């Protein structure tokens, strides 16, 4: 049984033609209040694979202790570590699945909501979710906390459905993710200005972008608006 | 639930009904509450469900490796008592079962145990177990006598079944006889509810509580 | 809530943040908590939304029916009334109100209102979830008799803290210029003051 | 306090034929008031010609799925690469879980196939073990709505030969593929309009001693 | 309190009551009758919690003797039993509701007809056959279902009514001491001193 | 519920979903949430539904007979004050979440209003279960200076953001457009997006399937 | 203790072609034990009929308090009240009970004798207008009642064929439900002639 | 369970023991023996919760008669009432205790005396002329203070204990179905099947 | 507690109050809350004073058996020594704890360990009860590179606005001067720090 003290807010992702992409804001909360904000929620696995975090950050760090010795466990006697027996997306989430499910079940979880973003080895789309509880599901969208409720509904007007995803190019879907870290950056009260942008593409590789800020912002009609 | 059994001049009746629940949710109306553990032996099911399925198709296995071991069937005292002793090591951990552990042997005679999830074991005569033992206690007692008939018998048991299925809430589907006698348990059939009460009614004139 | 009013050499000023939110979700994020109960004495609200709302409204009833029959009335009468609605009513409201006006007489005065109903005259006074953050840093900065322009300063650094650390505080800063002159509202985006 | 159980809401239904036998259930997935998936299956292929469906916590629902899967593989390694029948998958699934009983798994089981007999079979279980064999059944949070329509429909209850004074009941007979298919998804509709939890897309598994072949259907995405 | 019971047969109305008044772990008296005479041709048994029972019955046969002497008029079994239903109704809703059920027993001269009425203290009324309150009919309506017809005379009535008690003091937990038994018809109210 | 208010040119608009939900049964699949407190000032309603509509009601009325009384036409400001203070004084126990609009003397407004009794001032709101879905999109497609084509369009898209993506929000789309100077125009299923697909069976039974016990002619006349 | 599932019972009513019908179980239990089978919940004032289910006891007091109010509406309108102003009398004297109130599921249902069109509507316990063109549901087998109406359910259906259909969405829904059953009765309603039919159904 | 009470006289032990088995609102049993015979010359009643009862009995039964066998010899019943206590005294503080009260009666063939103890579930031993578990010592205990003496014979002990049945029967609220009366002495355990 | 860790050019200074409080009484006004686990890697204890202890003493036992073994450790590593207790045991304690050291290679460093038993490594760090009167101040005047002086006087003027405001938090400001030079133990008393 835990409470979780060091929280970090949404993380959102959306497919696309040729691969994926995934986002996190770099906020540390501690309650209401806004304690660190030099965080990165966004945790890369060899060259194929984001996991993106949300919830408590103890809880996070454990997790990318995890993953680090994972990638080190590979490379042991395996010839074929950075070829045909890499490791893949399907294998790195599987394995944080079962963790968080037998945590839940021990009554000692995880408190973090977790998205394995990347691209297979035969070029397939790999998105898929997984919670405390060791609740598990995949869509062309993905979102956790407030990015469930207000990204997801952005994603979907442009990937709807399956046969949505090869009419969607890098372009428009790299802008429908920075659009919606935007609006939650409008109406999310644990979030922050700042965040870090992940593609994984199966063409181009993986691209890391850090230090992104929310631009382009309306406030003006603000001025206009008098008592209630 | 509603289960009942008693003893008389020509064996054992053995009665239940068909009716699972999920609250005020009727889950099934067509299930087996009667275990035939062997030729000679049966077992009644009332209060949970796989409480009550699952230990009682154990007690047949337990049952089925003594007369391996001691090359004998056993007594109808030492089945129920296993089943006794095993929820008694389970007492307070929330099992619910209300039993009734019905057969001949020679050494006994016809036999009536009750078992219960609190480690009550009782030999009796008659007995009913479930939500509407109540009912069937009403219908049964006020007509029972050693004396019966073994066709008389058996529609006693139906017909208290049908009285429970009738005004208990928690009871209902069909009703499912047995008779056990020297030779072993023998099954009378299985008598739907819908068509039971009408025939009963109209050929009994009884439930005149009901509009006809 | 960051609210906060700071007296100066020409009168008072007072300051706010703009974020309402419900939970973690900002129900608004334009809101204006600097509130008008007469022509030049006005109220930061903080707390319950709807509690401090109502009382505002019975306040601003209160000094209009004041004005009919006794003139203009002070800052020091418009805070008592405040006062007599959140003591008398402690158990059932949850307002955090400060009060600042502008006489010719007594110039700019600031009165602070806690949960309890206790009122407290100060030369400037800062409440809300986010006035935690910055007493260190407006009792190391504030100083007597200031201009206005540097008043001005003085809460637009002051509110730009509170909204950083405070989640419950963010949006626009907005503020309320009591002087002889007039009334005068100013606002200031984020692209502006996040990066002092 | 940290609570270990969730909602994952849909409904699943199994209808038992002569030859075949059908496992239905909808594709979405939710917590709460918030849509988690449009397709995620919840009906699987566990080989033997078992199909399979454990509707209500998703977590637990695949985790007994899974370890199903597992029980077959290991029936096979351990007795000679012998078929796993279809009530003998419904006994072990029992004891999968009962073995939960005072944690349980907080899932309506379905399984459906053929039996020995080549005949259509649907098993169906409560959260801690219990089983019964019926033609007909219908679980999950839709369940309430689905199943008395089921009833009058599959098995003709409350429907008597017209004109013989309710003395005559109308006879069982099983129902074609065809029909039965036409069943499935009119319940799937009705309870997609008056269960918020329901909708999105319907998937059938249909088994028959040929193998298992799947349909797809559309459902409101409201 | 605890058990009472009502039977209508083809000319009359039969009402079985508890003579037991329990508190504690002492059985205070074995002699109680737990009814009220309402009007000639009325009579009403009550059960539930201490006070509240007495309280409440004597307060309707107060306001249907002011009704009869004003009226100079027997109101009937239905009149009387709606106003007791409407009587529990607003009860329910009270700040100290009457936590009482009853059975009225009546028989309609106009009509010519006995009638039984249960109440519950919800104010919940149903005309019936047989009825019961609290755990007794858990036993006796299975029971009646079975033995009761509709054309059965007093004496088959009472021998029914026995047939009641005896499975209730077989099965029930505690001793309720016996009961008193009162019969309303055409000709009014008797008890049945040999039961 | 979901509701929204935007705000354009020469008036307001306001639209809401038609979904009404028990637990997580839909109670009503084609409710009317928009309500009508004067001719040219309408209310969007969320929360507990008879709350929204009797203390639409009991202003409206009274606003009627304010403007009788006054000899002028009723303004929104009027309104907001006499629902607030309503609600106010009784705490959050009655449930109403409302979004206030309208055109009068003064001009064209947009308020919302909580249960507790507080308001706000916007250009474009948004209240209910599906509030988040919306106002992302209102937040992602709203500025300055809209037309009146343009603002139906938006506050049409910020309730089917609701209708798609929230459980508690559901089948079609109503609009009320209160523009200055002309009639305010109430658009009752201005959107049908989710037509029941035609079954897949007639399930007319054959007459005298139902068996029957009695048969009597009731007496409705005197 | 929860108020309306301890007697149990349930209504539903349906339009068809120029007619409309509302049927009804005869339960009325405590909790598990089944007290009576002859307990009506449809009543009528009228030609506009009312079905109400939930809490007995307020059953019966809603019935007697519209009873009274429609007599008077009479007496003072020299008119039979319609079913569209019964149906907001009903809500209004259910809202006037906002913070103790009757715990009940209400069902109007009646054709307009002006217009001649068929009129059903329901509510929830606190006076909230559930209008609808099909069918309105009520009870402890509502859930029961919402699957067979949205499936068995079509438009247009004439007076002999909506009689099977109402009556099997009942019949089936309340086989499913343990408070819910114990016998049923429908009424079909024409525009000058009204049927009333006992179902029989299994007595469990 | 519910009644258990012994006297102990000049030359014997009676135990009485109620027949009644009840569970919610029905008796499932009117002829239940609650006592168990340890050894030859000492008998143990018992009552408390549903099936601890019987088990904690004939776990007791089992190791009084595992020790006769190995030392060919019987316990005396101050021996065997210690051994008892200690089973209980342990039991009280484990995870589940066993929640019964017994009363040992018993006759001591070295002293030539009869021996009566009542011990609780808490291991609370005592030796007594006379003893009750549960409500019944709220009646017993007086009367028997009243009408005992310690020189009294068997029959005097009989219609003392005959006494105090009635008493029970008169003023106890549950029906408990009569009680099983048996006597120990220098001959052993018999039972008085007429009662 | 109001403590504090500010790193600077020639490397590290740690500080704190000195008050230790059972409810409103002050058990203890001259504690010492800056902690030696060794030579040159010191740290802050807020929260719990028996947890914070009792995980102290661990760290320090775990640091002198490491240096018997591998020599010096790192900073990093006695941070992460740190979290490991405070993580794996998050449920039975309640310590915030500042970690920092100086290294030759790595000059100053400091490591914050929270509630959770996260880790943060940050230019300088604030915590206990009365650091969040100091958010503002704090970050309106840290800069990087700042000489011996200037951070003492930072640190000064910080700890003496956490102390002004919070009750929890008083006595004699203690600091540790982490450098090359050695370990230098600094005081500053009342008459001092309330009047700047
Ligand atoms: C009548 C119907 C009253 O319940 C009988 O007791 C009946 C007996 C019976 C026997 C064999 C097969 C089916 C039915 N009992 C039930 O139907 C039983 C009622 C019951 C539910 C829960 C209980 O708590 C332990 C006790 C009795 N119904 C069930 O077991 C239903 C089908 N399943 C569940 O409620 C699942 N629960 C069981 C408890 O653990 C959590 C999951
Ligand atoms: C900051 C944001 C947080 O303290 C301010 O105090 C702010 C003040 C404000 C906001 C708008 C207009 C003027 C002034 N307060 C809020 O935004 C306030 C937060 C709050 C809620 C409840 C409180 O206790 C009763 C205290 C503070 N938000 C609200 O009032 C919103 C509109 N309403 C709700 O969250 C509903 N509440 C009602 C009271 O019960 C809890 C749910
Ligand atoms: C969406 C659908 C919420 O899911 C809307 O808020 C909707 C608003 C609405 C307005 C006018 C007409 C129809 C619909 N609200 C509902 O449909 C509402 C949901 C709700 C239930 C309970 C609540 O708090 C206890 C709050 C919202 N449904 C109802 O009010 C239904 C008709 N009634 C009930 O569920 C019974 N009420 C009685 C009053 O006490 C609470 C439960
Ligand atoms: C300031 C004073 C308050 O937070 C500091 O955190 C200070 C830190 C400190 C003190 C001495 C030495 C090194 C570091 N903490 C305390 O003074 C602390 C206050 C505190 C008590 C309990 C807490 O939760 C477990 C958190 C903070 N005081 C104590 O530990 C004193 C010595 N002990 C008690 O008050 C007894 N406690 C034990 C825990 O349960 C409550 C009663
Ligand atoms: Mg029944
Ligand atoms: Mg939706
Ligand atoms: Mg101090």
């Amino acid at each position: 049984t835990q409470q979780p003290i060091v929280t970090g807010t949404s993380v959102i992702s959306m497919k696309y033609d040729n691969g994926v992409i995934i986002a996190a804001d770099n906020l540390g909360s501690y309650g209401s209040l806004l304690r660190f904000n030099g965080v990165e929620r966004l945790i890369p696995v060899g060259d194929n694979t984001v996991v993106g975090i949300s919830g408590d950050i103890s809880d996070m760090q454990h997790i990318e202790r995890l993953l680090k010795d994972l990638v080190t466990e590979n490379a042991y006697d395996n010839p074929l570590a950075d070829a045909e027996e890499a490791l893949e997306p399907s294998y790195i989430f599987e394995y944080l699945a079962t963790v968080m499910y037998q945590r839940r079940s021990k009554m000692n979880p995880l408190w973090n909501a977790i998205i394995v973003a990347g691209v297979q080895s035969n070029g397939d789309q790999f998105l898929r979710y997984v919670n405390l509880l060791g609740v598990t599901y995949s869509s062309p969208t993905l979102a956790t906390g407030f990015g469930a409720h207000m990204a997801n509904p952005l994603l979907r007007k442009v990937v709807d459905r399956e046969s949505d995803i090869p009419k969607t190019t890098v372009q428009v879907a790299e802008e429908a993710i920075v659009n919606a870290m935007r609006v939650l950056y409008y109406r999310d009260a644990r979030s922050s200005r700042n965040f870090s942008l992940a593609i994984i593409d199966k063409n181009t590789g993986l691209t890391f972008k850090k230090n992104l800020q929310v631009e382009n912002m309306k406030w003006d009609f603000a001025k206009d608006i008098k008592g209630y | 639930t509603t289960t009942l059994a008693f003893r008389f001049q020509g064996g054992i009746i053995v009665a239940v009904d068909s009716r699972a629940t999920a609250g005020n949710w009727v889950a099934s109306q067509t299930v087996k509450k009667v275990i035939e553990i062997n030729p000679f032996l049966l077992g009644t099911a009332a209060g949970g469900a796989a409480d009550c399925q699952f230990w009682e198709t154990w007690l047949g296995s337990q049952c089925r490796l003594h007369e391996l071991r001691e090359k004998e069937r056993i007594s109808v005292a030492a089945a129920s008592k296993i089943l006794s002793n095993l929820v008694y090591q389970y007492k307070g951990a929330g099992l619910s079962m209300g039993t009734m552990i019905c057969g001949y042997t020679r050494k006994e005679g016809p036999t009536i145990y009750y078992v219960d999830s609190d480690g009550t074991r009782l030999k009796g005569d008659i007995f009913c177990v479930g939500s509407g033992q109540t009912f069937a206690y009403g219908v049964l007692d006020s007509n029972y006598k050693w004396d019966l008939s073994v066709e008389d018998a058996l529609y006693l048991g139906k017909r208290s079944i049908l009285a429970a299925a009738h005004r208990d809430a928690y009871s209902g589907g069909s009703v499912n006889l047995y008779h056990v006698t020297e030779d072993g348990w023998i099954y009378h059939g299985n008598h739907d509810v819908g068509e039971l009460f009408w025939k009963v009614k109209e050929e009994e004139g009884s439930f005149n509580n009901v509009i006809g | 809530t960051s609210i906060m009013a700071v007296t100066f050499k020409d009168g008072v000023i007072l300051g706010a943040d703009s974020r309402t939110t419900t939970g973690a979700y900002i129900a608004n994020r334009v809101t204006d908590k600097l509130t008008r109960v007469h022509d030049k004495i006005w109220c930061c609200r903080s707390g319950s939304a709807a509690d401090t709302q109502a009382i505002a409204d019975i306040v601003q009833y209160h000094l209009e029916l004041y004005t009919s029959q006794y003139g203009t009335p002070s800052t020091e009468t418009a805070a008592s009334v405040f006062k007599e609605l959140c003591y008398e009513n402690k158990d059932n409201l949850t307002a955090g109100i400060i009060v600042a006006g502008y006489d010719d007489k007594n110039k700019g005065e600031v009165y602070t209102i806690p949960l309890g109903g206790s009122v407290h005259k100060l030369p400037y006074a800062i409440a809300g979830s986010g006035s935690t953050f910055i007493y260190g840093y407006c009792d190391k900065n504030f100083r007597e008799n200031m201009s206005k322009e540097e008043t001005v300063d003085f809460i637009k650094h002051s509110l730009s803290q509170a909204i950083k650390w405070d989640g419950s505080s963010g949006g626009v800063i907005r503020m309320v210029v009591l002087t002889a002159a007039g009334v005068e509202r100013l606002i200031f985006y984020p692209d502006e003051y996040e990066q002092l | 306090q940290f609570n270990p159980y969730g909602d994952n809401g849909g409904t699943i239904l199994g209808i038992a034929g002569e030859d075949f036998a059908v496992l239905a259930g909808d594709t979405r997935n939710i917590t709460d008031y918030s849509i988690n998936s449009r397709y995620e299956p919840k009906v699987f292929d566990c080989g033997d010609n078992i199909v399979m469906s454990a509707n209500g916590f998703a977590a637990d629902g695949d985790a007994l799925v899974k370890r199903f899967k597992n029980s077959v593989k290991w029936y096979h390694f351990d007795h000679n690469d012998k078929k796993l029948s279809i009530n003998s998958a419904a006994r072990n699934i029992q004891h999968l879980l009962y073995g939960k009983r005072f944690f349980p798994y907080y899932v309506h089981t379905i399984i459906a196939g053929l039996d020995e007999d080549g005949k259509g079979a649907v098993y169906s279980f409560d959260p801690v073990g219990s089983y019964e064999r019926e033609q007909c059944r219908a679980g999950g949070a839709a369940a309430s709505l689905i199943m008395p329509f089921l009833d009058n429909q599959v098995n003709f209850k409350n429907q008597y030969e017209p004109g013989t004074n309710g003395k005559v009941k109308k006879p069982l007979k099983y129902l074609s593929v065809e029909e039965v298919i036409k069943l499935v998804r009119d319940s799937f509709t009705s309870a997609t309009e008056r269960h918020i939890q329901v909708g999105d897309g319907l998937e059938i598994l249909i088994v028959t001693k040929d193998g298992v072949r799947k349909e797809f259907y559309e459902l409101k995405r409201d | 309190m605890d058990i009472i019971l009502g039977i209508r047969v083809q000319d009359s109305v039969i009402l079985a009551s508890s003579k037991a008044v329990t508190r504690g772990i002492s059985v205070l008296k074995d002699s109680d009758d737990k009814t009220r005479q309402l009007s000639p041709h009325t009579l009403m048994s009550f059960a539930g919690e201490a006070g509240d029972t007495v309280q409440f019955a004597e307060y309707i046969q107060a306001n249907i003797q002011l009704y009869s002497i004003r009226e100079d008029y027997e109101l009937s079994p239905q009149a009387v039993s709606s106003f007791v239903r409407q009587e529990l109704a607003k009860s329910i809703r009270s700040r100290r509701p009457y936590q009482v059920n009853v059975l009225i027993g009546g028989y309609d001269k106009k009509k010519n007809k006995p009638e039984l009425y249960q109440i519950d203290y919800l104010g919940t009324k149903v005309e019936l056959p047989y009825g019961a309150h609290g755990y007794s009919g858990f036993y006796t309506f299975s029971l009646l279902d079975h033995h009761y017809r509709p054309d059965m005379t007093t004496e088959e009535g009472l021998d029914l009514l026995k047939l009641c008690v005896q499975e209730l003091e077989k099965r029930m937990p505690m001793d309720f001491k016996g009961v008193i038994v009162k019969i309303v018809d055409k000709d009014g109210i008797r008890q049945v001193d040999d039961f | 519920t979901t509701i929204v208010g935007v705000k354009f040119n020469n008036g307001v608009v306001i639209a809401a979903d038609t979904r009404s939900t028990q637990g997580p049964i839909v109670a009503d699949k084609n409710c009317a949430k928009l309500h009508r407190i004067s001719p040219k000032i309408w209310c969007a309603g969320a929360g507990t539904a008879a709350d929204t509509e009797a203390v639409t009601q009991l202003i409206g009325s009274n606003i009627e007979l304010h403007s009788l009384y006054t000899s002028r036409e009723p303004r929104v400001v009027s309104a907001l004050q006499m629902l607030k203070q309503h609600l106010f004084k009784y705490q959050g126990h009655i449930g109403a979440y409302l979004i206030v609009a309208g055109v009068d003397p003064t001009g064209s407004h947009l308020f919302s209003i909580h249960a507790h009794g507080s308001t706000d001032v916007g250009y474009y709101l948004s209240l209910g279960s599906g509030s988040l879905a919306a106002m992302a999109v209102l937040e992602s497609h709203w500025k300055q200076d809209l037309t009146k084509e343009e603002a139906i369009k938006l506050a049409s898209d910020a309730i089917q953001a609701g209708i798609w993506n929230d459980l508690g929000s559901g089948s079609n789309v109503d609009v009320c457009v209160m523009e200055i100077g002309k009639d305010a125009e109430y658009l009752r299923n201005y959107l049908t997006p989710n037509v029941r697909e035609e079954k897949q069976k007639s399930y007319k039974f054959p007459r005298g399937t139902t068996a029957v016990l009695k048969e009597s002619i009731v007496n409705i006349c005197d | 203790s929860d108020p309306s599932s301890i007697n149990g019972g349930i209504v539903v009513a349906m339009t068809g072609k120029d007619c409309v019908a509302i049927a009804c179980d005869l339960r009325l239990g405590s909790q598990s034990l089944g007290v009576s089978n002859k307990f009506e919940k449809i009543f009528h004032y009228g030609h506009v009929f009312l079905g109400i289910t939930g809490l007995a006891t307020d059953v019966t007091t809603l019935n007697e308090m519209f009873r009274y109010k429609t007599n008077l509406y009479k007496l003072k309108e020299e008119r039979a009240i319609e079913p569209e102003t019964f149906t907001q009398l009903v809500s209004s004297s259910l809202y006037e009970r906002r913070f103790g109130p009757y715990f009940v599921g209400p069902v109007v249902a009646g054709i307009n004798s002006k217009s001649g069109k068929p009129f059903i509507a329901g509510f929830d316990l606190i006076g909230c207008i559930d209008e609808a063109k099909d069918f309105i549901v009520s009870g402890t087998a509502s859930d029961q009642l919402f699957g067979m109406c949205e499936s068995l359910y079509e438009p247009n259906l004439e007076p002999e064929d909506l009689f099977e259909t109402i009556s099997q969405a009942l019949l089936n829904a309340a086989d499913r439900d343990a408070l819910s059953g114990w016998g049923a009765v429908v009424y079909i309603i024409k525009k000058d002639e009204v049927v009333k039919r006992y179902l029989k159904m299994r007595q469990d």
